[PDB]
């Protein structure tokens, strides 16, 4: 049915954890009301303990398992109720929850549950192996956490097991925290952090979370707890990899519903104990206030405080605490000054003048606080405020009873823990500026304090003293005694916590938002209570499940959010998606009002004037106001700010914003409630300000997003820009701070002088040196650009990062974050920008990013590079980028039209032989080959056909190839691919068209000439690869069978742009070199994808432009549908986790029944992704979707099968392949693909070349991968991505095909432009050079320079230089230019060539080969090989130096490094024959000496790096024998 | 200026000047057509309005070639800002002229300034300190250098552009007197010349090397012989922070005063 709106306003409970539920309560046994005149006053005694059970004894620290006994020292007996529940701690997973009274020692149960998980990982010869499992301890309160993380690292230091406080700024600590095992964290932290996904690299190696104090329930904090724990909850079922849940609370009713809450089996998991058991019996005192009036209230509270510490004023210990900071001093000397009114009665606190150390009192006497006032008498104060060190010498005086009272705040007992006889609580209201106003301190609060009531030790029974205000006087008596529900205030987060789990694609549409619901504290509330709720009993029976409560529920955060603009969700489908804005609203924890506030409010033209009052206007703020007694003082304030509020009167706007400056130009201020509220208004201004910034940055205004960061840096290092960055150094002088402020000397001039010349300036030169080691440790980068024109649209920069600063891990620590962001010509627009960060190893190396940015018609005089730490202030580069010399490229002419023709008939030739290997394959040919056709085939000219891959162009050439075919019976023909993986793959197919039917015979180039030599001429087609075909051929004058051949045919030409590129250019040169002096015409015939400057191409190769064909990409014979997914998540693992779920989803809306290709960016990422796939299948309820047969079709199949998980995969229907399966295994998953058996296949990227099988959908996961050598990650080369997604092709049958590329933001727009419009190619020759030079010379093709010149007229390099002049580095396009350009190319190439040895120059004219050259040459070797190896080798050498200098060769640093092959390769070279000298184990060199040495001595590695011996052992022979020669 | 009050009310009105930048007037008045015609791209022209303050002159200085087979016309493709500081009715800008490589392609045609009150004449104090650049710089060319002076109309900006005859450049060379009214100035010492906006090219900015440009708030750290470097990228606007640092460099303060209010709550991160 239908949902209907309904007002969460009335639906929440307002003064949550004061709710108290229940309207009854309960007396204890022996308690009295006794009232009095203005206040009632309520006596409770002392709790009688449960007498011990039949043969019931405590546990010593024997008896339980060995391992855990371990840094339990000190302690000799387990506690009473600790001892209960041990067994069910150590031997059982089962989920736990205690209810027991302040006092009673939770957290050692705790530990127990987890030291349970610390010994589920253990060896024998090595402990607690630290990797396999991380903790989570979620604690109520701050001073609690840091204590804990204190007093546990030395607990748990016997294993040596390392836990922290998880106080990280994301990004900067997490590689930190990495290492880091039970963290320990507020629960706010936990959910900021999830919903952010620094947990999700973390998860999963949780096997344990405690929550600690969860009867924070009740507070209004209690939705966040209800949100990590229903996350938690919900997400264990998708997974079905379980975790236990321990929960500790005080002694509250509602205990089983908790119960329910954290899945805890009642029978053997709950537990409960009542305030019976607190091991300090407690007498309750309560005295509730009548008196209305505050004035008389005021005197009345004084004069009870008096009485009751007059009863104690004998030999016993009291502690007072308030609210208040400054009355922590204010109600002591109330104290005194009543007792020297007393005419000195009450004084003598002590069993005689000189007993009890009063010299102990009076000679502690200088001290930092107001103490030495209150010392020489019998009391003191303690608090955060006045003193650091002070607190403990307080604290080391109480401990050994030399003050019996002592006067402070609840951070007391909510940090180190020392008890006392009797407390007393004064007042217990306190301010909150969160809510504007004055309420009631927290449950939890009081718990703590009063909880701290009597010594376990030196005590008897203890006693407490809450003096209230009548009225919550019953209220205070359901908490410390078991009256009180724990209910959830989860109603009013309800559209907040909707969002987050929407952010983080936990929750599609509104039954997955039910789903989530029904995992709330709320709902087994709702579910039991439905009377308090806001349910009556007889719709409640109407609806048993709530399903339509909860689905009217969440129905109106879903409005909510959709008027705020976080989600747009559509009524109709129940879906919702997710904004930007959304996003940064969950990311900052910022609410969904404040967020639309500043989507309306921000403007691109926004000052920092109007920034503030923007700030202001957060909804956060809601009920601050401003006091007619501060705004005497706020006026003041008012006129010594920086910034102007003036727009703004005394209002809540004014307060807020001179509020925010006074903080930021760091102000004291008089009032109480000012303090309070600067605070609050503070710590939520991070959150705030950086959602600001994130949101203001993502719109691209750069002018606002400057302003809004360096506002940002002002908060969190409490300061403005005009003040010296040396300050951010908190570990430098004031003095000599403000002394460099006061002479006015840039800062950025400090790196000009030495350590004299700084200390000459404010001459103090003493601290010459320590000022200049500062200076280096303020971060500083320099940064080089290298920029090339790519199309008339779009420029290419590579910017060069190098830093410039002494790294100090006790400064910059771990991480250093650094926005660049290019900025257009007003500096106003932000073309684009990256989040770069520089870890701790790397500092000294320079980072190397490349980007694409855009430019527009009216070409500017230039952009600029802005680079600016995230958290430094006052840090940042510039880098002018000037166009002023800028040439861009000729605008590229219209593709060829696609003619509307009559779809070509195989019944076209008229040959039936030919016509046999079409016919029952395809009926028609496609527009492209149908409009191809009479030029490649009736007749003999040189074509160029340019169409998107998976066009069909292969059967083009084959149509060439038929023609020849006609020409002669013997008729040669060579073929080339620039892969060898697609080499292998036209072979199959060609053998079998021509070979099988048509009886000529067809080869496929290898790796030796010889061989090679005897495989042409035997064959019509010859296939080979640029690189086989070089070698051979280029010695084509003496080789007969080079030039008799009848057709050439390039695919793939637009390869020449890539690398290994130079090769395949240089081979089609020559060949149109040798058709021009062997007289005859060779037809050549090239294929590439679309290009945009198809033009040039064809001119090279001599393709007249009416036989000229370039289409453009929207000319496909099955149409494309293409979608970019841009992830703003930089850390490559966080970000490859986060789109697993995008890749189901993908499969379930573009193609949920047809065939489906995932690429990825590891070799075992594959596995990885086809598991999850699964995992998260399950959760749809749809179990096995993917398979199309039954489980007993695929045994046969499965029997042939090495791998046990691919097995699982399988027979879920989805399987993977990879470089480690074996051929017959791959093949085996490309049938069951092909056949239809199984409908999904996640594949390695590399494997997107070589594969026979194609899909529907195609989803490219993650264009990044990981490289060792420079150890970065480098984006997938765009001809693959563009490979990769001519795979999903499938003309036959689908009428679509269909790809989604998840990707970085970086990337996305890059993909956007090149995707889609015809790509451009340039030549790569200029750089690889040499090589050929040196052969050619070798063949006296190059006799003398002028020859060289020529040579060079033949190329594609030619071709291209003046179309683009700026991307060779040409500075103008005329012809001297050219003509100097290409002379000054062959003379430092012929130089270089000859300072080599390879070649000598004569008379400055003439070229000739010499040795060296004449070698290389001949074994095809890269030049600087063989003349490294010719000042190598030496007399002596032997096989140890013939191993490491036939290494250093060139044509092995193509080996690649792998994802930490740093340890691995030391692993493998400690135990190899010969070690090297200090080698880096990133370097391929040192890796090809480790393997070769490895397969020297036999020892059988894994098969990743065995591969890789293979391939090195495939070239090694050649290298060797050059060393000979 | 009253070093307190008058820097802020000036401040927080600045944060507007982007509304002028879409309401602009140009003199149209009559034509030589001997003379040279100059083109303003628009972006700079609004940057250059963006950074400036009401009552302080900004100037920047003039860069441009003119268009291939053109001559009559000159485009003006960049501005140059250097230390400076101004006054209400003037502008001092250092004794050295921009040297800096992106310039070496182009000309230079003189300068613009800001000028809070619309006056349809070309001040004494600028034709003098036209005169007095081109008494010391062969570099500009009488002819060829032009004063472009851009006056702040209400809730908008209008710009006219003038030429020194040959009386008025010798008037300018031989003045002393700086005042609103010096002896011997006459309406025939200047003359008006073509300008037009244009969004057809973009021009760019030039700005300092070490500091920026705006030295009004260090008047002391300014000086006719100082020389400077230059780079490509944009100028702040007038009351950036980095303009003004003797303003952020106000604290006096006690570091213990955050021992009160020692209750650190923060419980996120």
């Amino acid at each position: 049915a239908p949902r209907q709106v309904l007002d969460l306003e009335d639906l929440v409970f307002t003064q949550g954890s004061h709710f108290m539920a229940n309207k009854r309560c309960q007396l204890p046994d022996g308690s009295f009301r006794r009232q009095r005149k203005g206040y009632e006053e309520v006596h409770v005694p002392a709790l009688k303990p449960k007498p011990f059970g039949s043969e019931e004894q405590l546990l010593p620290v024997e008896k339980l398992p060995k391992y855990a006994q371990a840094g339990f020292e000190g302690f000799k007996t387990l506690n009473r109720i600790q001892s209960k529940l041990y067994r069910a701690a150590l031997e059982t997973d089962e989920n736990l929850l205690l209810c027991a009274p302040t006092g009673a020692g939770k957290t050692n149960v705790a530990l127990m549950c987890m030291l349970r998980e610390i010994g589920k990982h253990i060896n024998m010869d090595g402990t607690i192996n630290v990797d396999d499992f991380k903790i989570i301890y979620i604690a109520p309160m701050r001073s609690l956490v840091q204590e804990m993380v204190g007093s546990f690292g030395k607990r748990l230091a016997t294993y040596g097991i390392t836990v922290a406080e998880l106080t990280g700024d994301h990004q900067l600590c997490k590689e930190e925290i990495s290492a880091t095992q039970i963290i320990v964290c507020t629960p706010e932290k936990w959910d900021i952090i999830t919903r952010k996904g620094g947990e999700r690299t973390y998860t999963q190696l949780v096997r344990l979370i405690i929550l600690d104090e969860i009867h924070l329930l009740h507070d209004d904090r209690g939705p966040v707890l209800e949100a990590l724990v229903a996350r938690a909850i919900r997400n264990i079922e998708m997974t079905q990899e379980d975790v236990r849940l321990i929960g500790l609370s005080a002694t509250l009713p509602n205990y089983e519903d908790v119960a329910t809450f954290l899945r805890v089996d009642p029978a053997k998991g709950l537990f409960y104990f009542d305030n019976s058991f607190r091991p300090v019996p407690l007498e309750q005192t309560y005295v509730g206030i009548t008196e209305k009036k505050a004035i008389k209230r005021f005197q009345i509270m004084n004069e009870i405080v008096y009485e009751k510490i007059m009863e104690h004023a004998g030999k016993n210990q009291v502690l007072v605490f308030v609210h208040s900071r400054k009355e922590t001093g204010k109600t002591a000397r109330a104290i005194r000054d009543m007792c020297l009114e007393k005419d000195t009665l009450g004084l003598f606190l002590r069993e005689g003048s000189a007993s009890t150390e009063v010299l102990r009192t009076e000679a502690e006497q200088c001290k930092n606080l107001e103490l030495k006032d209150l010392l020489p008498y019998g009391f003191a104060i303690h608090h955060a405020g006045m003193t650091r060190v002070d607190r403990t010498l307080v604290e080391d005086l109480f401990a050994d009873k030399h003050i019996q009272v002592l006067v402070s705040t609840a951070t007391l007992a909510w940090g180190v823990n020392l008890p006392a006889h009797t407390v007393i609580i004064k007042g217990t209201q306190v301010y909150s500026p969160e809510k504007g106003r004055w309420t009631e301190l927290g449950a939890l609060d009081i718990l703590q304090m009063l909880g701290r009531a009597g010594r376990p030790q030196y005590d008897t029974k203890g006693e407490g003293i809450l003096i209230t205000s009548h009225g919550e006087l019953q209220y205070y008596l359901s908490l410390l005694n078991q009256q009180l529900p724990i209910e959830s205030q989860m109603v009013s987060k309800l559209p907040d916590m909707l969002n987050a789990e929407i952010v983080l694609g936990n929750v599609q549409n509104a039954k997955d938002a039910v789903n989530w619901l029904g995992y709330a504290y709320l709902y087994i509330r709702m579910l039991r209570s439905p009377t308090l709720y806001g349910i009556s009993h007889d719709d409640l029976k109407g609806d048993p499940l709530l399903d339509q409560r909860r689905l009217d529920l969440v129905h109106t955060a879903a409005l909510m959010l959709d008027k705020n603009n976080l989600v747009k969700y559509d009524k109709k489908t129940g879906n919702f998606q997710v904004t930007e804005l959304g996003r940064i609203a969950s990311h900052y924890y910022i609410t969904n009002d404040t967020v639309q506030t500043y989507n309306q409010l921000l403007k691109p033209t926004l000052s920092e004037i109007e920034l503030f009052r923007v700030f202001s206007l957060s909804s956060e703020f809601k009920n601050i106001t401003v006091r007619e007694e501060e705004k005497l003082e706020l006026q003041k304030l008012l006129e010594r700010v920086p910034i102007p509020v003036k727009e703004s009167i005394e209002e809540p706007s004014a307060k807020i914003n001179v509020l925010l400056q006074a903080f930021i130009s760091q102000l004291k201020l008089e009032g109480f409630a000012l303090m309070a509220d600067m605070v609050y208004v503070t710590q939520s201004a991070g959150r705030l300000m950086r959602a600001i910034f994130e949101i203001v940055l993502n719109r691209g205004w750069a002018q606002l997003t400057d302003k809004t960061l360096n506002l940002c840096k002002m908060i969190d290092k409490r300061m403005w820009q005009s003040m010296c960055p040396l300050r951010q150094f908190r570990k430098l002088p004031e003095e000599v701070v403000k002394k460099i402020e006061k002479k006015n000397f840039p800062f950025e001039r400090l790196y000009d002088l030495n350590h004299n010349e700084i200390g000459e300036l404010i001459r103090m030169p003493k601290m010459g040196k320590t000022i200049h080691k500062y200076v280096h440790l303020f971060p500083k980068l320099e940064l080089s650009v290298h920029l090339q024109p790519i199309t008339r649209s779009t420029l290419k920069v590579e910017l060069t990062i190098t830093p410039d600063f002494q790294w100090d891990e006790k400064v910059h620590g771990s991480s250093e974050a650094f926005w660049i962001l290019v900025e257009d010509v007003d500096s106003e627009v932000i073309l684009h920008h990256e989040y770069f960060l520089l870890k701790a190893k790397y500092a000294q190396d320079e980072h190397l990013i490349t980007f694409f940015v855009p430019v527009f018609e009216p070409l500017p005089p230039q952009y600029f590079i802005r680079v600016v730490s995230d958290r430094w202030l006052s840090c940042e580069t510039q880098l002018p980028v000037s166009f002023r010399h800028l040439i861009l490229p000729e605008k590229y002419p219209p593709p060829t039209e696609l003619l509307d023709l009559q779809p070509l008939p195989v019944s076209a030739l008229r040959n039936s032989a030919f016509e046999s290997l079409y016919q029952d394959k395809f009926p028609f040919f496609n527009p492209i080959q149908t409009q191809v056709f009479n030029t490649v085939y009736n007749s003999d000219d040189n074509v160029f056909v340019g169409a998107p891959t998976g066009s069909g162009k292969t059967i083009c050439a084959e149509f060439a190839i038929l023609r020849m075919l006609l020409q002669s019976s013997e008729g040669r023909c060579v073929y080339i691919t620039p892969m060898e993986a697609l080499a292998e793959q036209v072979y199959m197919d060609w053998y079998e068209k021509f070979q099988d039917r048509l009886n000529k015979k067809v080869v496929l180039l290898t790796g030796e000439t010889s061989t090679d030599l005897k495989l042409l001429g035997k064959g019509n087609i010859i296939i080979s690869t640029p690189e086989k075909w070089d070698i051979l051929s280029r010695r084509w004058k003496q080789r007969k069978n080079v030039q008799n051949i009848n057709l050439f045919v390039v695919d793939e030409v637009h390869l020449i742009g890539g690398e290994n590129g130079p090769v395949l250019e240089v081979i089609c040169s020559r060949m149109r070199y040798i058709s021009s002096q062997i007289e005859r015409p060779i037809r050549i015939v090239a294929l590439s994808s679309s290009l945009s400057n198809a033009k040039d191409v064809a001119h090279w190769l001599g393709c007249s432009a009416t036989s000229t064909f370039n289409f453009h990409p929207n000319v496909r014979p099955v149409p494309l549908e293409l979608h970019i997914q841009g992830f703003n998540i930089s850390h490559t693992q966080t970000r490859l986790l986060s789109m697993a779920k995008p890749v189901y989803h993908a499969i379930t809306k573009h193609s949920p029944k047809k065939p489906v290709i995932v690429f990825v960016p590891s070799r075992k990422q594959t596995r990885l992704t086809a598991i999850d796939i699964l995992t998260t299948c399950a959760a749809d309820i749809q179990r096995q979707r993917f398979l199309h047969c039954t489980e007993k079709d695929l045994i046969p199949y499965l029997e042939k099968l090495s791998d046990s998980t691919l097995k699982e995969t399988l027979l879920n229907g989805v399987g993977y392949l990879h470089e480690g399966l074996s051929p017959m295994e791959r093949r085996l998953v490309e049938q069951l693909f092909s056949s239809g058996a199984i409908q999904v296949v996640v594949a390695s990227r590399s494997l997107c070349w070589g594969m026979n099988v194609a899909a529907h959908l195609v989803i490219i996961m993650d264009t990044q991968y990981y490289n060792g050598k420079i150890h970065a990650y480098v984006d997938y080369p765009i001809y693959d991505v563009l490979q990769m997604v001519g795979h999903a092709n499938r003309p036959l049958q689908d009428d679509e095909g269909r790809c989604v590329i998840m990707c970085q933001g970086s990337k996305k727009d890059f993909f956007k432009k090149f995707l889609y419009e015809p790509l451009p190619v340039e030549s790569h020759l200029d750089h690889c050079m040499h090589d050929h030079f040196n052969a050619e010379i070798v063949t006296k093709t190059i006799e003398n320079k002028q020859d060289a010149v020529d040579y060079l007229t033949w190329t594609f390099l030619y071709r291209r230089m003046t179309q683009n002049p700026n991307y060779y580095n040409l500075q103008g396009i005329s012809h001297r230019h050219l003509s100097d350009h290409l002379s000054e190319l062959v003379e430092q190439t012929l130089s270089d060539l000859e300072q080599s040895k390879c070649i000598s120059i004569e008379d400055e004219m003439d070229v000739a080969p010499l040795n060296l050259g004449m070698i290389a040459a001949y074994y095809y070797i890269n030049y600087t090989t063989i003349e490294l190896f010719s000042m190598s080798l030496n007399a002596k050498t032997k096989v140890r130096g013939l191993i490491e200098i036939i290494s250093n060769a060139a044509e092995y640093e193509n080996i690649p490094i792998r994802h930490h092959e740093d340890n691995l390769l030391r692993q493998l070279a400690q135990k190899v024959p010969h070690k090297l000298n200090n080698p880096k184990f990133n370097d391929p060199h040192v890796k090809t000496n480790l393997l070769l040495q490895a397969h020297l001595s036999r020892m059988q590695l894994s098969a990743e790096l065995q591969s890789d011996t293979e391939e090195i052992l495939s070239k090694a022979i050649r290298l060797i024998q050059a060393c000979v020669d | 200026f009253s070093s307190k009050t008058e820097w802020r009310v000036r401040a927080i009105s600045a944060a507007n000047l982007h509304l002028r930048t879409n309401h602009i007037y140009v003199s149209s008045d009559d034509i030589k057509e001997t003379g040279y015609t100059y083109i303003l791209p628009k972006n700079v022209l609004k940057k250059f309005i963006c950074i400036s303050d009401l009552r302080a002159q900004i100037a920047g200085y003039l860069y441009g070639v003119s268009p291939p087979d053109n001559p009559q016309v000159k485009e003006i493709r960049c501005i140059v800002m250097v230390p400076q500081w101004g006054t209400h009715q003037t502008v001092h800008l250092p004794g050295q002229l921009p040297q800096h490589e992106y310039l070496k392609e182009m000309e230079p045609l003189g300068w613009i300034h800001t000028q809070p009150n619309e006056s349809p004449q070309l001040s004494p104090q600028d034709v003098t300190t036209h005169a007095k650049i081109m008494a010391d710089n062969p570099s500009w060319d009488g002819e060829k250098t032009i004063i472009i002076t851009c006056s702040f109309t209400p809730g908008s900006c209008t710009l006219t552009a003038y030429k020194l005859t040959p009386s008025g450049y010798e008037w300018g060379r031989q003045n002393t007197d700086k005042g609103n009214n010096p002896k011997g100035y006459l309406p025939s010492h200047y003359e008006r010349v073509q300008m037009l906006l244009s969004d057809r090219f973009l021009g760019f900015f030039m700005v300092p090397a070490q500091s920026s440009w705006n030295y009004n708030f260090m008047g002391v750290r300014h000086d006719p012989n100082m020389k400077y470097e230059l780079q490509l990228a944009n100028p702040k606007e007038f009351y950036h922070e980095v303009h003004r640092p003797s303003h952020f460099l106000n604290f006096a303060l006690l570091q213990e005063g955050e021992v009160y209010s020692a209750d650190r709550e923060d419980l996120y991160a």
